[PDB]
């Protein structure tokens, strides 16, 4: 893992609290460093995103007057920076390197709130199924819809990732078609503009897992929804 | 160097520079590194645009870190080709 994060924290109600993430074998400088918030058995969040070369941050307008992004070149290391603690901020967060998809993402910070008063809260993917129930041996597949569309340079900037119980996600295809080394040719991503669809053929038992499509093109990095792909039990 | 085999990504957005050229940080997906990064120019048509690459002999060094590579598109719309075969990315660009 070339991604470190800084262990959990239980913090209080209405504080702050800052997480770090330091690379090793690469230069975070040439890199786009991005946040995600993962709440207790939700979804993948973009909070946003620091270019450390030039300092340039952006964020999902839900996290502004909540996140803060900064970068150490120096220490190679980025920050994340969480203000006015509430249950709401309860979460699993994951630094994570790339544009063209998240290849690499760090082990994950859990951030506990502690009971008590005090703190303040501060584009649409529509990914389906919510729920996936499965035959082994059958073509499975999910969809993704963007308000917007995601092409940039000629290319559809529409991405997948595989996130089993306890695991960071995994990035199974990038720019909508392209598999990611290392990932089965069973999976395979189709579409352009604003739709796009993930298959996976044949369904395996070690494909149970939750899937996410993200588009990258342009600010906010956006996740669909997610898809829970379990076996049928019936 | 044995020219590069495996497929490039896009590490950041392509930057516009003040003297009519563009940066392109490119990221290895191949594991024959060192090796030459293949790379070419094509006009609306389809058609190899010659000497356009600015960076001379763009080289990957280590898979994990990324290159950048300057080159000059021609003004109109152009194609800017990073790696080989015919799933190598391809970029549409309009100056």
């Amino acid at each position: 893992k070339l991604l470190e994060q800084s262990g959990a924290e239980l913090v209080k109600p209405g504080a702050s609290v800052r997480l770090s993430c330091t690379a090793s074998g690469f230069n975070i400088k040439d890199t786009y460093m991005s946040w995600v918030k993962q709440r207790p058995e939700q979804g993948l969040e973009w909070i946003g995103r620091i270019d450390p070369a030039n300092g340039d941050t952006k964020y999902d307008p839900k996290f502004q007057g909540k996140a803060t992004i900064t970068a150490d070149t120096s220490s190679n290391t980025a920050y994340l920076h969480l203000s006015s603690l509430t249950s709401g901020d309860t979460a699993v967060y994951y630094c994570s390197r790339g544009w063209e998809g998240f290849a690499y993402w760090g082990q994950g910070t859990l951030v506990t709130v502690s009971a008590g008063g005090g703190g303040s809260g501060g584009l649409v993917m529509t990914q389906t199924p919510a729920s996936l129930a499965v035959s082994l041996g059958q073509r499975a597949t999910i969809s993704c819809r963007a308000s917007e569309n995601v092409d940039r340079y000629g290319n559809s900037f529409m991405h997948w990732y595989q996130q089993k119980a306890g695991q960071p996600p995994k990035l199974l295809i990038y720019r909508a078609s392209n598999l990611e080394s290392g990932i089965p040719a069973r999976f395979s991503g189709s579409g352009s503009r604003t739709d796009f669809t993930l298959t996976i053929n044949p369904v395996e038992a070690d494909d149970v897992a939750t899937y996410f499509c993200q588009r990258s093109n342009e600010v906010p990095w956006t996740f669909g929804g997610g898809t829970k792909l379990e076996i049928k039990r019936p | 160097y044995v020219m590069c085999t495996g497929s490039f990504k896009l590490e950041k957005e392509v930057a516009e520079t003040q003297h009519g050229t563009v940066l392109v940080q490119v990221k290895y997906e191949g594991t024959d590194a060192p090796c030459k990064i293949p790379f070419s120019t094509q006009d609306e048509k389809g058609v190899t645009q010659n000497g356009r690459l600015i960076t001379a002999n763009p080289i990957v060094t280590d898979k994990e870190k990324p290159v950048n590579i300057e080159t000059e598109p021609p003004f109109g719309e152009s194609y800017i080709i990073v790696g080989a075969g015919e799933k190598a990315l391809k970029l549409s660009w309009f100056k």
